[PDB]
């Protein structure tokens, strides 16, 4: 079981054309784009109906998954996070036992095997979740409107 | 400083000059060819002065298409003028690269090399600032060697290029380089 | 030296403006007969296209010569356009020569170019141990260029005994920082083949892995790594956003524009014998 | 084109597959990911997504020019040529009856 | 050489080669000499003008990075932030 979140550079989320169908398109490089179904709600707003449909997804990370597939061959289903976020620690509104939410959360709870995502590598999560070598090198930055 | 003058030489390479003169007389010969196929020496005169743009002013090419040939020619002449212009741009703006000496955070000073030598007066209050700290400890460790008795001596020494740099209090030195 | 400025940066100062120069130039040619009451117009306003060349006498037309004043302001204004073009030469340095890529073509076939090209790395290179998988012929040909030690290699690049050099980005960056003068840099922005990194491996099949893991994790926790490179990786040189400059006004490319000239004169020979052929009927 | 990266780059970081606690899958996966980075597979991934540059670089540019200014100058030129036809006829009449 | 004169200096500043004739008076011809000099000065004027028309762009865009004094002291002026519940924030915590 694999989980992620809509994220601009990597995840692309569009509905199926009729049902379960994803428009087959090529690249600027002419590549026969590989895509697959994905489950998650289309809401993104808090406090709204959570009912989920499989829409289509494609992207970078998705590719990396397929690379795993041709590498380690096994069945997989892919879904997003209940919320629209990654995750943070916290406690319950009462009695304050350490808890979690987010992709981390569905993982610790066990709702999925796999988190495929531009995952920040921290100290804390590794005190829970295992790590790989990095598959990309990114870092912090800031963004603002270009000069007129 | 190493930036000045070089005169008529600076704004080109010898090869370019070979192109201008040699190919100039060449296209001149082309003009004379356009004359005798269907103002002989006066032609090469005309294009030569054209590249000179000095207004020799004898006459012009008769053949219309050939007159267009010389037209593009004079265009390329303007291109050569502009060439001299951008050349001049190189002859002025965009000076040489950094002088280093960015200050106490200069990586240069951060890792002492036999390359550059920077130090201060033997028994300097400056050194006293340098004595108790964690960071310079490498530096203070490196700076006992070449320190001098009187800063004036240092001025002399770097002034002889026997020093890369010297450490002191600013105002004094502002006075110094302000002098020399 | 460079850079790659074949006189068409002036066209960046203009581009379709020139098209307007043709068309509106013909408009002025119409203005000649208009204010009159053929090629004279051409040599005239085209005379204005730069400093006067064609000796041809100015048109005696008062209002006509006033139009000549119009194309005169147009002309000096255009000279200004080329002034700012030279300005475009002032800034605008590509600072790009041999930079292509790890798998790119210019390095793909060593025998391809005329002058012997050579690049490579040290033996037993981890990076190289990847390079063998990158392409075989590469290791094969570069075997003759292998070198012992990093320093004298650098000295051979500065001296010119070798073109370029293959290694990990590490010493490229740091060594790039430290040099007597600022000269060398990696190709491109730092695009790196074999995305990888340094770390600390240990005795296999331990538990101490996770522990040290969380450790240097915490090392980015304080972000002390900032301090760390600050004491080490900090460079003086580069900041390649600045384009540096050149001198000597050495242009083979602009000479290329001169080749556009001469070739245009050849076209003039073509149409020359052509119109000569039009003289029969 | 509307936006620009920040000046510096900080908080060295990276991305690896999320997996829980201890399951053997870690080694296999990461080993495989080296098994990509060993070759241009990743760079290929740029070619699939990151590589495509929709706009120019960060720039701030040295310079460039398009027809706006020259449209104004050449405009006063041509409108001055028509003005030269108008006043041309006018002065033509003046000197004609002078 | 009456109206043709103002013609001559007008075109001189134009430097377009009207080319009717010249000033006869030697001292006055020196007057026009200095004149044409100042014309060249006006051309160069257009040149340096163009220099302004190209190099030396506008001032800084700020955003110098995490050490930007701007970010160091929050103002209602500029607003800089991140995602609610961001691993980034986790670094910032
Ligand atoms: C790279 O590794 C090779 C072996 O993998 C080294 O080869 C040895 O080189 C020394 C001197 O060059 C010889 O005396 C040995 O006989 C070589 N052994 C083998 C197995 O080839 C080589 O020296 C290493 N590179 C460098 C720069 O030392
Ligand atoms: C809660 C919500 O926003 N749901 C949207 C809505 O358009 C619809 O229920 C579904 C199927 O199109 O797509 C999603």
């Amino acid at each position: 079981k694999i989980v992620t979140i809509h994220q601009e550079p990597f995840v692309y989320v569009k509905p199926t054309m009729s049902d379960g169908t994803c428009k087959e398109e090529f690249t600027v490089n002419g590549d026969p784009v590989k895509k697959v179904i994905c489950t998650g709600p289309n809401d993104t707003s808090p406090g709204s109906p959570r009912h989920t449909v499989p829409q289509c997804c494609y992207g970078f990370c998705i590719d990396l998954l397929i690379k795993l597939a041709r590498t380690m061959q096994f069945t997989y289903e892919v879904h997003l996070v209940a919320d629209g976020k990654f995750g943070t620690q916290e406690r319950v509104q009462n009695s304050n036992k350490k808890e979690w939410n987010g992709m981390m959360g569905e993982l610790l709870s066990g709702q999925a095997d796999m988190i495929v995502a531009p995952l920040t590598i921290n100290n804390e999560r590794a005190q829970y979740i295992e790590f790989s070598k990095p598959f990309k090198y990114q870092g912090l930055t800031i963004l603002v409107k270009k000069e007129i | 400083p190493r930036s000045t003058l070089d005169s008529f030489m600076q704004p080109f390479q010898s090869t370019l000059w070979l192109l201008v003169g040699l190919s100039v007389h060449v296209v001149a010969v082309m003009l004379y060819l356009l004359d005798r196929f269907s103002t002989l020496s006066s032609a090469m005169w005309f294009s030569w002065g054209v590249l000179l743009n000095s207004g020799i002013g004898e006459g012009a090419p008769r053949s219309f298409s050939a007159r267009i040939l010389g037209m593009v020619w004079a265009g390329f002449a303007m291109i050569i003028v502009a060439s001299y212009t951008a050349n001049l741009a190189a002859f002025l703006v965009l000076d040489r690269p950094e002088e280093r000496i960015t200050g106490i955070n200069d990586p240069r000073l951060r890792n002492p090399s036999d390359k550059f030598i920077y130090a201060t007066v033997k028994q300097s209050s400056v050194d006293i600032y340098f004595r108790r700290q964690v960071e310079l400890s490498t530096m203070y460790r490196h700076m006992e060697k070449h320190n001098y008795e009187s800063a004036a001596e240092a001025i002399q020494a770097v002034r002889d290029n026997k020093l890369h740099a010297f450490i002191w209090d600013s105002a004094v030195l502002e006075f110094e380089a302000s002098q020399k | 030296n460079g850079t790659v400025s074949p006189s068409a940066f002036l066209e960046p100062f203009s581009a379709c403006v020139w098209v307007m120069m043709f068309v509106m130039l013909l408009i002025v040619s119409a203005v000649a007969v208009f204010v009159f009451e053929i090629g004279k117009a051409i040599w005239l306003l085209w005379g204005l296209v730069f400093n006067n060349s064609v000796p041809v006498q100015n048109p005696k037309g008062t209002t006509s010569k006033i139009m000549v004043s119009v194309w005169a302001f147009f002309a000096v204004i255009f000279l200004a356009s080329y002034t700012a073009n030279l300005a475009a030469f002032m800034i605008q340095e590509e600072y790009v020569d041999q930079v292509s890529g790890l798998s790119d073509k210019k390095f793909q076939r060593p025998n391809d170019f005329s002058p012997p090209f050579r690049f490579g790395t040290v033996p037993n290179g981890s990076t190289e141990r990847n390079i063998r998988n990158n392409y075989a012929e590469m290791h094969a040909y570069m075997g003759k260029f292998n070198q012992r030690g990093v320093d004298d290699a650098l000295l051979s690049l500065k001296t010119g005994k070798l073109d370029a050099f293959i290694y990990d980005a590490a010493v490229l960056n740091y060594m790039a920082g430290r040099d007597e003068g600022c000269k060398l840099v990696t190709i491109g922005s730092g695009k790196v083949f074999a995305s990888t990194g340094y770390g600390i491996a240990i005795q296999k099949d331990s538990g101490w892995k996770r522990q040290v893991d969380l450790a240097i994790l915490q090392l980015f926790g304080d972000g002390e790594m900032e301090e760390l490179e600050a004491l080490w990786l900090t460079g003086i040189c580069h900041n390649e956003k600045n384009e540096v400059m050149s001198s000597q006004l050495d242009i083979d490319n602009m000479a290329g524009v001169f080749y556009m000239l001469g070739a245009a004169m050849a076209l003039s020979l073509i149409t020359f014998i052509s119109e000569h052929l039009f003289y029969k009927s | 084109c509307d936006l620009v990266t920040t000046g510096e780059l900080f908080f060295r970081s990276g991305f690896g597959i999320g997996m829980r606690k201890d399951s053997p899958w870690k080694q296999q996966v990461s080993l495989s990911i080296l098994k990509s980075h060993e070759n241009g597979f990743m760079e290929d991934l740029d070619k699939t997504w990151v590589r495509y540059q929709e706009c120019d670089s960060r720039s701030n540019a040295p310079a460039t020019l398009t027809c706006e200014n020259m449209a104004g100058v050449f405009m006063i030129v041509a409108g001055g040529i028509v003005a030269g036809i108008f006043l041309i006829f006018i002065e033509i009449a003046y000197k004609s009856r002078a």
